[PDB]
């Protein structure tokens, strides 16, 4: 009798865990936990958990845009996250999340691909940002985006040079250089029950028994990078402006958190 | 003392009258001819 | 062997 | 008008339950539906029909973006289509991209809806799909062309409903702002009114 | 081209191979030494049992998706999926793998089947899923230990725990067996070895090895050394499990 | 959401709610409709249609003459079927729906354990449903309730089985059909209409059977030209 | 109180006997789980040692039980269900039971009819009889007038009320569905 | 899902009507169905529908590093997909036998017959060459595919046009369809398959079989031909015992059939060019 048990709390303006329908759960990060990787970031929202490792490599660009350093995300929902996933190739949710992360990276323009070209037409960086879920208690997109941004700030790259005599490039793993990122896109999630009831940061069950879901990415300068609205019972702008406000608030909060962290190092 | 006022049906028979499926014309299986005479009235 | 603290999963 | 000449056709294909070719301007999608049919014990769920969408372009192979789009369509259809009537069966919606000239989803959704209709599948309400492109100057354009999508900074595909003209789906490329979202949504509602009038004309002439 | 992942570049080589330097060598140390270990069971929630182990730069998870319906024929099964995260190691490898992941998976299965008693889990397959977040030395041994912890945590029956230990060989003129090494001591090495046993009943469960060289007596000394290391390591894991059980008692 | 009486011959589209006049008089919701409170939701595009019983108390009845191909197991419908297999006592027959229906070896007219019927895999049948519901597999039978097969049982052989639209049947079985009457004058025949869009026909020769099947699968929109063309062909067969 | 571990010995056979979660080797017992041990004592003075992971300690729906369940699948023969509440203590280990055709009413009439007694997606409570052997298929029975369906949702989304023994109705609109109402 | 089984009634009726040399719709044995060739807006798209069987064909190009064995001539990449809208049984990764045989047959037919000039489409011998792929998609499945797939591939590869390119030394310059006029391909001869179906171990043979006739047939003889009477491929499938005279006669049939189909194709391309030379993004031909 799950749904009924849940409507009782919903109408008491609460949830069975102790959250007031509009607040998230304990959000925490950990930077630089990993040496083998250029950038590393652990994120966890109470029970939900995500980890991003960003490696850096060389590669030859395309012919349409030689001055473009690729940024390739891939999300991994291994079977140890939840039992709804099975050992094998990637399912559907992983792939959807991957395309979401890529759309974000491409639209928010947090990073200029041009800032990754060493020798146009010949070399350019490729940033393989690999995200891994470890507890899919719910709201995996927020965690994925936040971990991506955190690690992608942690990343400091080496410096390379070109020798015309050898016609090859050399690296200097001693000196390095951080990675400039302009926008700080944060993602805020929503679960829409029958008609008008929007809860924020929905956990697992709340997403299992929901009529629809929503996600909204809100850049710092009062703009949006993505309004992910896969199906749902419907919405009018009045049930949407409020979500945008709450998204701005969450942006503020998590950016303050991330600043405190990068400064506590 | 209440009773349903509208009931959900999914049959095109109550909806609409229909003859008997199996029929015949001038000779094939006269048994079906008497069936026609029977069920179509 | 002595122990350490979780660089990643502290409690 | 604010949007471009767009037509449709029903019952093209003999083998599938219901079919619909929906083209607008130069983009043309073709949808085929296999109504309530068999489903294995792994895919099924009591008290609901399993709706599965498979979308395939006319170049290369399907990767990830097409899977995301077909999830969007899947959940939209689950939103309108009644499925507590036909539990333990599978509805299947196949989409093929004959042509690509922007406003793709805005065509796939309309075609899916028309196909579902032709297959006489119980729906709670029609739905529609429009696409609005915000260039740099903010001047929006409805039902854009590939030129307008490339030369623009934001594009927004909205899947609306017919009963209360709400927002069933939204897929956005680029980065935009609030007021622009609201105004393009209103314009989308008007365009959806026009699209629904068109549906009614087509079906009126189909049942004659 | 893979159509289930994002379109990246065809090929991509790392920058290190384009470096110019003689990497630093460790030097000297106490051969019979052990790294500081942090082992905790009960980390993950959505899993019946989970465990986490850190030893130096080594960082490994393991989860146990429990019995899932699927005498000597109605005998349980356990299928293990070892998997190193693409952001571990100097080089990057696509997630799939297909060369060494499966070898180490076979190793885990061959080292766990003995300890676990599967007569009490018939018609069932236990899905063990290991994950290597960072490589910093003895990896397969950490994975064995973590899978053992995760199983013992989920409450599957056993006969004893599994303790692993990795060894390497110093290529110097006087080659000594180096215990619980680092990725540097392991890439600048001649031979490598891995033992795994059940210390109560003193029985190996799965071992492995390889060598630029060696000889019977050397391998035997290596074996006994790894056994002693595993013995000296066991109590940590004991205390970890006790601690997790106490936390459970606390929750209710 | 207005004037159920004014759109009884118009094209309704899903989503549309329509409401009806009144203390009140019981009515019935057709197949393509659905009830929302005291209103009628439409679930299928259609030329709406109404009927009333010869009495004045029954109220009325509403429905939509929707054309389509797929069938849904309904109760009290005469249906052709194709035996797909036999499991012990019951043998499973296909209908054209979600899942295969089931028969019983002792449902045919005059059968018992010591007298079993002649049903072979691939054999075709003309039965009717007794349990047709969304929650349980449909069981059918080839015998009226009284205990006589009033035309049911195995069809036979030496005929042509084709498939058409359901509205086509719903029209042909009408007592005021012209095509199926005119056909009774040119050459004899005998045919089974199955409400699942599936039709069975037999005549003396085969040319006639083929001409007949073509007529039927085309008679929804035949032109007078093609009409008299195929009529003349039949006259010349 | 002491928490044990899958390898440590616990006692000689001369100082106890294995109850559960243990095993035996030469002249000794050895645990098999991470959990709490307990040595119960009979009037015989010989203790029975056992080990338990009290997370989900143990449950057993016995014959003379009253267990709720949810009707998932049905057939003209039987209707299968999932076990939720054994008495009043739920059990996340949802066991799977069955209800036969004749084992539906105390009257035992063959005239009974599933589709007019049960439907998929409603909660009942019944009395188990057979545990099962291979798949532990619980067989439940409702041969009593205070048994069967208690809550049942309407055609689409409304919860109905148990008017009579084999009738139920929705309060908003009027429509008489048929079940094996309880009480 | 699954295909509905076939009743013994239909089977026997079909076998008898064959014995008596009577098809169902009303055509003879040595006849195809009305094949329509419709074009799209983008050079390289063609929807060809014979009776109820519709098949789509798209042709695309790329520039890529060639393969060492042939660093002078380019590449060509066929692919046929059986969309689930063709029929229920066509789940992904299930009806693989049909895919395999069709794709191998089509590759063989077109590639090894040397229908197009893999040499003409060279740009830089060793570094960059063209790469022409052709994706056929099955939309409706009523009977004969190979014929439809082939007609589609041919209409496409004859109704396709490359982005022109200029070259000097190693300096390669690509251009847009708006800056110059794309250049067509180079065909030598257009082959199109022909499908015969055998009934009763070899006694009866039909052309352009429908779906039922494919379900009650034991053997299938595919024969590729040109307007110049040049066998390109022939294949026997279904585990059937035929003879010599049968294949000889089938070939003497395929001759005429291919001549006629070819005339039609050419007329279609002519009409499409005329239309685009007058305002209009379509082209239509009827048998």
């Amino acid at each position: 009798e799950p749904l009924e048990y849940y409507r009782r709390f919903l109408k008491e303006n609460c949830r069975p865990d102790g959250r007031e329908l509009g607040e998230f759960r304990t959000t925490t990060v950990n930077i630089g936990s990993i040496s083998t990787a250029d950038g590393s970031a652990l994120v966890k929202l109470g029970n939900t958990t995500v980890i991003c490792g960003v490696k850096a490599e060389f590669a030859a660009p395309s012919t349409d845009a030689p001055d473009k350093g690729y940024v390739v995300p891939n999300v991994d929902l291994p079977p140890l996250c939840s039992s709804r996933f099975r050992s094998g190739p990637p399912g559907e949710e992983a792939q959807v999340a991957s395309q979401f992360i890529a759309d974000v990276i491409e639209n928010s323009q947090i990073i200029q691909k041009e800032d990754l070209c060493i020798s146009p037409g010949k070399l350019v960086w490729v940033l393989y940002c690999d995200l891994i879920c470890l507890d899919y208690d719910g709201n995996i997109l927020d965690a994925c985006t936040f971990a991506l941004l955190a690690a992608l700030k942690n990343v400091q790259l080496p410096e390379v040079t070109i020798n015309e005599e050898t016609a090859l490039a050399e690296v200097n793993l001693k000196k390095k250089s951080y990675l400039n990122i302009r926008t700080h896109p944060v993602a805020t999630s929503f679960a829409v029950f029958d008609d008008t009831l929007l809860i924020v940061d929905p956990t697992g069950e709340e997403e299992h028994l929901a009529t629809g879901t929503l996600t909204i990415v809100m850049d710092e300068e009062g703009k949006l990078c993505c309004l992910h609205k896969p199906g749902g019972s419907g919405l009018t702008g009045a049930k949407l402006q409020d979500c945008m406000s709450r998204a701005v608030t969450r942006h503020k909060e998590v950016k303050k958190l991330m600043d405190e962290v990068i400064k506590s190092m | 003392e209440k009773e349903s006022f509208i009931i959900e049906e999914q049959s095109f028979l109550l909806c609409e009258d229909l003859l008997y499926g199996r029929m015949s014309f001038r000779g094939f299986n006269p048994e079906v001819e008497k069936l026609m005479l029977q069920m179509n009235a | 062997p002595v122990q350490k603290q979780a660089s990643l999963f502290p409690d | 008008c604010s949007l471009r000449h767009f037509a449709c056709e029903q019952n093209l294909l003999s083998r599938p339950d219901g079919s619909a070719s929906f083209l607008q301007g130069d983009t043309s999608v073709l949808a085929g539906v296999y109504g309530p049919a068999e489903v294995k014990v792994s895919k099924e769920i009591f008290n609901k029909a399993t709706l599965e969408v498979i979308l395939r372009p006319k170049i290369g192979l399907p990767g990830v973006a097409e899977k995301s789009r077909e999830r969007l369509i899947r959940n939209t259809c689950e939103a309108v289509v009644l499925g507590t009537l036909h539990p333990r069966t599978s509805i299947t919606v196949v989409l093929q991209v004959v042509s690509d000239a922007g406003s793709l989803l805005a065509c796939c959704l309309n075609a899916a809806c028309m196909a579902l209709v032709d297959a006489g599948v119980p729906m709670r309400a029609l739905f529609c799909g429009v696409a609005c492109a915000l260039d740099s100057d903010g001047t929006l354009v409805l039902d854009p062309t590939s030129k307008q999508e490339k030369e623009a900074r934001a594009v927004l595909t909205f899947a609306l409903d017919s009963v209360e003209r709400k927002l069933l789906m939204s897929s956005t490329k680029g980065l935009y702002s609030d007021t622009e979202l609201q105004q393009c949504l209103a314009a989308a509602q008007a365009a959806s009114q026009h699209v629904f009038r068109f549906y009614r004309e087509s079906l009126q002439r189909r049942y004659s | 081209g893979d159509h289930r992942r994002i379109r990246g570049p065809e090929e991509s080589q790392p920058p290190q191979l384009y470096a110019a330097d003689e990497e630093e060598a460790p030097g000297t140390r106490d051969p019979t030494r052990l790294r500081p270990v942090y082992a905790r069971a009960g980390l993950l929630s959505q899993a019946k049992g989970s465990a986490y182990l850190e030893a130096g730069g080594t960082k490994v998870l393991c989860a146990v998706s429990g019995p899932r319906q699927a005498p000597a024929a109605l005998r349980g099964r356990l299928l293990c999926d070892f998997r190193r995260a693409p952001f571990a190691g100097r080089r990057r490898r696509a997630p799939p793998g297909g060369c060494e992941e499966r070898e180490l998976a076979l190793a885990l299965q061959e080292a766990l089947e003995p300890a676990v008693r599967l007569g009490r889990y018939p018609r069932a397959q236990l899905e063990v899923s290991a994950l290597l977040l960072e490589d910093g030395g003895s990896a397969l041994a950490a994975a064995l230990t973590a899978a053992a912890l995760a199983l013992a945590d989920a409450g599957v029956e056993m006969y004893d725990l599994v303790v692993g230990c990795g060894l390497s060989l110093a290529p110097g003129p006087a080659p000594t067996w180096l215990l619980d090494p680092t990725r540097l001591e392991e890439e600048r090495a001649a031979a490598g070895l891995t033992v795994a046993l059940m210390p109560v009943l003193n029985q190996v469960a799965g071992l492995l090895g390889s060598g630029e060289g060696g000889l019977t007596e050397s391998w035997a000394e290596a074996v006994r050394l790894g056994l002693e290391g595993c013995q000296r390591l066991y109590p940590v894991l004991q205390q970890s499990l006790v601690r997790a059980a106490r936390r459970r008692g606390a929750a209710a | 959401a207005r004037a159920a009486r004014t759109v009884l011959g118009q094209v309704v589209l899903p989503g549309e709610e329509l409401l009806l006049p009144e203390s009140r008089v019981r009515v019935v919701c057709g197949p393509g409709l659905r009830r929302c409170g005291d209103r009628l939701l439409v679930t299928k595009c259609g030329r709406l249609r109404h009927k009333e019983p010869g009495s004045g108390s029954g109220g009325g009845v509403y429905w939509v003459d929707s054309q389509q191909k797929r069938y849904v197991p309904v109760k009290g419908d005469h249906v052709i079927g194709i035996v797909t297999a036999k499991s012990g006592d019951i043998f499973k027959v296909d209908v054209g729906g979600s899942e295969p229906a089931s028969l019983s070896y002792l449902s045919f007219e005059g059968a018992t354990k010591r007298n079993r019927p002649n049903v072979q895999v691939g054999d075709l049948i003309y039965g009717q449903f007794v349990v047709a519901n969304k929650d349980m597999e449909p069981e059918m039978v080839c015998i009226d309730s009284c205990g006589r097969a009033n035309g049911m049982g195995v069809i036979g052989q030496d005929g042509l089985l084709f498939k058409v639209t359901l509205g086509l049947i719903r029209k042909l079985l009408a007592p005021d059909c012209e095509i199926i009457q005119e056909v009774g004058k040119l050459h004899p025949l005998e045919i089974v209409f199955g409400m699942n869009g599936r039709i069975w026909v037999k005549a003396k020769t085969i040319q006639q059977t083929l001409i007949l099947a073509n007529i039927l699968e085309a008679c929804e929109h035949m032109t007078s030209d093609q009409r008299k063309q195929i009529f003349s062909r039949l006259a010349e067969s | 109180v002491r928490y044990c571990i899958p390898g440590e010995r616990l006692c000689n056979l001369e100082e106890g006997s294995p109850g559960s979660g243990t095993y035996t080797r030469h002249g000794y017992i050895f645990s098999s789980l991470a959990g709490c041990l307990m040595k119960s004592s009979e009037n015989g003075a010989l203790p029975v040692v056992s080990v338990v992971r009290e997370t989900e300690s143990q449950l057993l729906p016995d014959v003379g039980a009253i267990v709720t369940c949810k009707v998932s699948s049905i057939n003209s023969r039987f209707a299968k269900v999932h076990i939720l509440y054994v008495g009043s203590m739920p059990l996340k280990n949802s066991f799977r039971g069955t209800i036969r055709k004749e084992d539906v009413r105390a009257t035992e009439k063959d005239k009974v009819e599933i589709y007019k007694s049960f439907r998929p997606g409603d909660i009942v409570l019944a009395k188990v009889i057979s545990l099962g052997d291979a798949q532990s298929n619980y067989l439940l029975t409702t041969a009593e007038n205070e048994l069967g369906v208690v809550v049942a949702h309407s055609e689409s989304g409304i919860q109905m009320v148990p008017i009579s023994w084999c009738e139920m109705q929705c309060p908003k609109t009027h429509t008489k569905e048929f079940r094996k109402v309880a009480r | 899902m699954k295909e509905t089984p076939l009743s013994n009634c239909e089977r026997r009726f079909l076998l008898r009507a064959i014995e008596e040399k009577k098809r169902l719709d009303g055509r003879q044995t040595y006849d195809y169905r009305n094949i329509r060739i419709s074009f799209g807006t983008d050079y390289g798209c063609c929807i060809v529908e014979l009776g109820k069987t519709r098949v789509l064909g798209q042709v695309s190009c790329e520039l890529v590093s060639p393969k060492l064995n042939r660093a002078t001539e380019g590449i060509l990449f066929f692919n046929l997909e059986l969309s689930q809208m063709a029929a229920p049984a066509f789940e992904p990764g299930r009806q693989s036998d049909l895919l395999v045989k069709l794709n191998r047959l089509m590759e063989r037919c077109l590639r090894n017959s040397k229908c197009i000039d893999t040499e003409s489409l060279c740009v830089v011998a060793g570094e960059k060459v063209w790469q022409i792929r052709v994706d056929l998609h099955l939309l409706n499945h009523d009977g004969n595919i190979i014929d439809a797939a082939s007609i589609a591939a041919i209409v496409a590869l004859c109704h396709f046009r490359r982005p022109d390119v200029s070259v000097q030394g190693d300096e390669v310059t690509l251009y847009t369809p708006e800056e110059r006029d794309p250049v067509p391909l180079s065909i030598h001869h257009m082959p199109i398959c022909v499908s015969f179906a055998f009934f009763q171990q070899g006694t009866y043979l039909l052309v352009d079989p429908n779906e039922r006739e494919e379900r009650v047939m034991d053997g299938l003889l595919v024969i590729a031909m040109n307007k110049h009477r040049e066998i390109c491929t022939i294949q026997s499938s279904g585990g059937i015992m035929l003879l010599k005279d049968q294949v000889l006669r089938c070939s003497k049939i395929a001759g005429v059939k291919v001549a006629e189909i070819t005339e039609l194709i050419l007329k279609a391309l002519e009409n499409d060019q005329k239309v685009r030379k007058e305002g209009g993004k379509f082209g239509f031909a009827e048998s």
